[PDB]
């Protein structure tokens, strides 16, 4: 194969690109230069997972029995369980919507987490030597998009809440007063709240792309850089590691998530 | 790496799972285990009267 | 050396002057030689080590307690 | 010359404090952990929900330095 | 420079590390769904008796 | 040219020292903590609250090393 | 050329290390509130009073180095 | 040119952080983990699970840079 | 000429590590004075006494080298 | 020249650096069985194992950092 | 000339670490000091005595670096 | 010659890091072992029998460190 | 010449980490002296005859180094 | 020429490290012994003869550091 192991890294990375205004499939070659280019893989394999995730748990919901439940119902309702444990001790108001954002959260960054496992090359193999299809690279949460996209999406209720909670009068003397709660310090304040207001969605989004992307470089690497034979004894470890890694970095966005509405609301 | 578009492509596929199952998978799965919950815990009722 | 007083609520099971014990106090063996910094510990069930002045030891069998 | 080698070092001296930080950290929280949990094993699943609790807000500017990291080596150079 | 063998080599790990999950990670799974399922029959199983 | 990319080298330190700071400042924090709440494990949503106080302050100055890093590194340049 | 980046890189260094200072210093004396505070919880708010006191001394000469750093990149540029 | 053994001596500086964070933050939760083996023998395998849980998170962040340095050293250079 | 510049340089080091000797130093000793105040909380006032008399003796070689940093900063550049 | 040259100045670092955490590492968790060992004469050969599997973790990354030192100064040399 | 540039640096850097040591130095003893007092509170004058005693020890080499470096920076420079 | 010189200071660092390593690691352990000496002066013997074996893992990586830096100064110079 | 300018930062480097060292070490170990004086004062001059009897073994590396960093910087020139 | 003043770097370096690692070292060590002393007042000689034979273990490496530097310092340098 024509491919320098050098640039085989390289064209791991480069996604497949939408361009909004020629609709054409971009190669790593040459990147074009627009904001408008929808990384094609990551929605199609997001949305993929995310509705797969919504019909079984949905057609369990049809189906589900107070009865004695079937097995696969009964690792859906652990993990409905395990939620609502983890919602009712972190959080002490009413709200309906704080227990299904957080299990949408866990299962389906779960899922996206998870389908770095699958080996590396093998789909970009099925594309580009069977379907003749120009690029892939096939985890989602490997971009900074979704990850800064949810984290957003968080930052948003944070607002939400805090405003409907306790209101402005309350939200902005928090921000002005405290820490200090010195009237003599409010603009410090102000800084050192809203930096910290800020930096809990950032760090929420980077912690989980940072995570993600590094595990897919190495299964990158790993696949490239050594001999296919001598490839399996140090890739079974850290696949083995990074099924702990992916299972962590999925809780922790979730509770967090929990956290700071529970800290945002009361 | 850089910023793109699909963030906001990715923002719209979230809200609207976020509704889907909001609505539809908690209030069932939720009720469908306190139901049997309720069930089993007034059997010890049934105890409780027949003793008095 | 030093006074060893083995008390129980009931009696005394010895006293005298000492030059050292071996210990089996709960979070681990102790001994204490003379001079021994101020100290308080339960003890574990078990043979406490007396070794009297001219050294002439002598075990004792102690179901626990407060040294 | 003088574009490429240096953004190379910066992230690595981003992305070398970063590890420093978030390991000696994260291992300062896990031993308190695990002490209490020698002395409270009933509460072991309790003191872990508190463990992560608290464990989520150590490496969060960490992770900020880390993704910068990537950012600088990946997207700029 | 075999993009077979390096998928080879990528087939050797991948079916390495199926076969460790199949006997150490989804037993352990398996044995707790089968611990819920107990519980569950066992609290229905006591409730009837309370009943009657 | 060099004028471009030496801020990159001193926001990687800028930060990079910011993010040791604050991940050990906070894993310190958060280990005597977790020892308090396995002394007084009711007393733990207390603890937890006069946590969130006192970590509140231990953001501020990491949180202007990582602003000010940014910020050179995308406002000044 | 490249006088003008230097000072940035010195401001970076001032900050960085104020960082460091600040937020050891805090993180420390925050974890000894807390066990203070979880042995006595009547005493919480005198607890809390001094710890604020000791905290503006600790804050104080990071508070100068920062505002130096300030003053490098804003007033003298 | 000279970019290549730069590029060399970034990499060898992140590993070289990378090593000292992941040793001291393991070496540390190792050693709360035997104390508290000495203490509760018959939990020793419990707390060796629990255990391994949190030394997952403190290997993370050194992984990513130990990938990060692999990659400048044999994929760039 | 190069001069000026090494001159902000050295300042921004020296007041840098002035500002991390004496924060974590007074965090070290206020860190004890808590724990000591929450222990005999009726001897606050003779603690801050001799608090204060030994915070006295910490910042004196700091309070020298901010001395040594704000005069080459404002005076001599 | 100084393409060879440098090299030896990376592999330094790194394997300094390697040391530096390989020995602080097993230092402390050594010093914690130490501890348990004098307390728990028994428990002396079971504490040894648990010390032996935990030194294993602790080593894996220094020997990383040594195995690219040897790769370096031996192979680019 | 290109003599004042590293006269001035050697001084800083040299006087940094004297802040450094002698208010870390100072920090350790004045807490296990207080951690004394708030233990033992009539002993204080005999404490603060023997405080005193070692205090003079800590000083010796930073007195000596802090009065090298007012050399460097007044009479050599 | 431009070669041998610079050598000299690759063997400085590994040298003097290996220095730290070994001093600062043995020194803790040891220190574990004299608490666990004075608790049971019946026991020194076999205690130090442990010491040499878990200090003879300690040093490894530093005597690797010191023995290509004595390859490195003397051998290729 | 340019040799000035080296030996006096060499000196500036040799003297600055033999005052953190001897500082630190010296704290450190009368931190436990006034610790095990305060928790019994009658033993005080004893531990303070075997506390100078120790501290003069801390200082002779320390004390080394500044003969040799006194003869450089004056001598040498 | 350039090397000399660079060769009497690379010794101040050797130097610095090394009397950073064996005041730290013998001061952990030391600190560790006088606890011990504190402990058992009359077993002082005992506990004296064991730390010098541990002492002498620190010190190899260090010694080893200085003696080099001492090599260099007044051989090649």
């Amino acid at each position: 194969e024509n491919m320098t192991p050098q640039d085989y890294i390289g064209h791991h990375l480069n996604n497949l690109q939408l361009d909004l205004r020629t609709f054409s499939l971009v190669d790593p070659q040459n990147p074009p230069a627009t904001f408008w280019t929808i990384n094609i893989d990551s929605m199609f394999f997001s949305v993929v997972l995310g509705l797969l995730f919504l019909v079984l748990f949905r057609s369990v919901a049809k189906k589900a029995t107070s009865g004695v439940p079937g097995k696969f119902q009964t690792a859906i309702e652990l993990v409905i369980g395990f939620v609502n444990g983890s919602v009712k001790d972190m959080y002490h108001g009413k709200s309906k919507l704080i227990a299904p954002l957080a299990l949408t959260i866990f299962v389906w960054v779960f899922l996206m987490n998870l389908m770095d496992l699958l080996p590396i090359d093998l789909l970009p193999y099925i594309a580009e030597h069977v379907l003749g299809l120009p690029a892939l690279r096939v985890v989602p949460s490997a971009d900074v998009n979704v990850t800064l996209s949810m984290a957003l999406g968080v930052f948003i209720l944070i607002l939400f809440y805090s405003i409907k909670m306790k209101g402005i009068g309350g939200f902005t003397k928090e921000l002005t007063l405290q820490p200090f709660n010195h009237w003599a310090f409010i603009p410090v304040n102000l800084i050192l709240e809203g930096v910290s207001l800020l930096s809990k969605p950032v760090s929420l989004g980077l912690r989980l792309f940072g995570n993600m992307y590094a595990g897919e470089l190495i299964f990158i690497l790993i696949a490239g850089l050594l001999p296919w034979w001598s490839q399996w004894i140090l890739n079974v470890p850290w696949a083995i590691f990074h099924i702990l890694i992916i299972t962590l970095q999925a809780f922790i966005f979730m509770v967090l998530t929990i956290v700071y509405l529970s800290m945002a609301s009361e | 790496m850089n910023l793109n578009a699909t963030i906001l492509g990715q923002a719209i596929a979230f809200v609207l799972f976020v509704l889907f199952a909001m609505k539809y998978v908690w209030p069932p799965l939720m009720a469908a285990i306190e139901k049997r919950q309720k069930e089993i815990a007034d059997g010890l009722a049934s105890a409780e009267r027949a003793h008095k | 050396t030093y006074h060893l007083d083995v008390v129980s609520a009931e009696q005394q099971m010895f006293s005298g002057l000492v030059e050292k014990i071996q210990v089996t106090g709960s979070e681990g063996e102790l001994g204490i030689y003379p001079g021994h910094a101020p100290l308080l510990t339960a003890i574990k069930p078990g043979m406490i080590r007396i070794v009297k002045q001219h050294g002439h030891e002598e075990f004792i069998y102690l179901s626990g307690g407060i040294l | 010359n003088l574009n490429m080698d240096l953004l190379y070092m910066a992230a690595a001296v981003m992305m070398g404090l970063a590890a420093i930080g978030a390991a000696i950290g994260i291992g300062i929280l896990g031993g308190k952990f695990l002490e209490g949990a020698a002395r409270q094993p009933d509460l072991i699943p309790l003191l872990r929900t508190q463990f992560f609790i608290v464990m989520g807000l150590v490496d969060a500017i960490p992770m900020i330095a880390v993704g910068l990291g990537l950012y600088v080596m990946f997207a700029v150079a």
